[PDB]
Order: C-alpha cells, then sequence, then structure tokens
C-alpha cells in the first residue's frame, strides 16, 4: 500500500539520519582522541582537518535528510 | 486525529537545523584552531571544549530524531523512551 511506502520512506530517512549521527560522533571522538594523544604532529593536524571536513559533510547530509522528511510532514499534515 | 503531531515533528526538524548550523560553525572554529595553532596546548584545550559542546548538540539532535520517529512514523505507538 501507499501508506506502507510512506512508512518505509520515513524509516529510510530517519534510520539513515541516525546512522549519520553515529558516524559524526565517531569522528567527533576521533578528533578528541588525536588531541589528547601525546606526540602530536603536523600530520596529526592534517588528519583532524580532514575529519572536520567529513563531519561537516555528514552534517550537510543530515540537514538535507531532516529537510526531506520535514517536507513529507507538511504534505502528510 | 490531530495533525499537530506532525507540526510538532516539523518544529523538531527546525530545531535540528539550528543545532546542525551551530555544529558546523563549531567545526569551522575547530578548523581554524587546528589549521593555525593546532600545536598550541591551550588551543587544544579550546578545541576540546568545542568538541564537548558538539557532542551535546549531537545528543540533542539525536533525541529529536527519535522523537521524529514517534511523531512521524509510529505516533500511534509508545516510542516515548526513544
Amino acid at each position: 500500500g501507499t501508506k506502507e511506502d510512506i512508512l518505509e520512506r520515513q524509516r529510510k530517512i530517519i534510520e539513515r539520519a541516525q546512522e549519520i549521527h553515529r558516524r559524526q560522533q565517531e569522528i567527533l571522538e576521533e578528533l578528541e582522541r588525536i588531541i589528547r594523544k601525546p606526540g602530536s604532529s603536523e600530520e596529526a593536524m592534517k588528519r583532524m582537518l580532514k575529519l572536520l571536513e567529513e563531519s561537516l559533510r555528514l552534517l550537510k547530509e543530515l540537514l538535507e535528510l531532516s529537510e526531506e522528511s520535514a517536507q513529507l510532514l507538511y504534505e502528510q499534515r | 486525529t490531530e495533525k499537530r503531531l506532525l507540526e510538532e515533528a516539523e518544529r523538531a526538524h527546525r530545531e535540528q537545523k539550528e543545532i546542525i548550523k551551530k555544529a558546523q560553525e563549531l567545526h569551522r572554529r575547530l578548523e581554524e584552531i587546528v589549521r593555525q595553532s593546532g600545536s598550541s596546548e591551550e588551543a587544544k584545550k579550546e578545541a576540546k571544549k568545542i568538541l564537548e559542546e558538539i557532542r551535546e548538540l549531537s545528543k540533542r539532535s539525536l533525541e529529536l530524531l527519535r522523537e521524529i520517529l514517534y511523531l512521524s512514523q509510529e505516533q500511534k505507538g509508545s516510542l516515548v523512551p526513544r
């Protein structure tokens, strides 16, 4: 049914968004671990800079996911 | 029933959007720190604080996400615990 398709669409977005949260937090902790880890270097900073980009891109996707489902909510309001 | 259930879900998404914005700005600051003065131990202290703030933000948006699940998908269920 079309109602089931909606439910699956909702799950797809929400479940994905939850996985994005996980990925963001994993990177977030990695950033902390690098800082707290002794014997830091220029390459360590490069690692963090790349990680920061990745987590930002995840936040971008996350926002888009929220926007997609937000529009769904409107249409199904 | 009450369409407000999905209007409240909309609000949560709008709150998440603000949370995400803030998180991205905090990551931008972290980039400034690491790129410029990442070798500074005091700068590391600043970065650590920011990272902790981001963690809070990710929890807030995650909790809202679990609320979305209830309000959107299974509003006739009992997904209060999240």
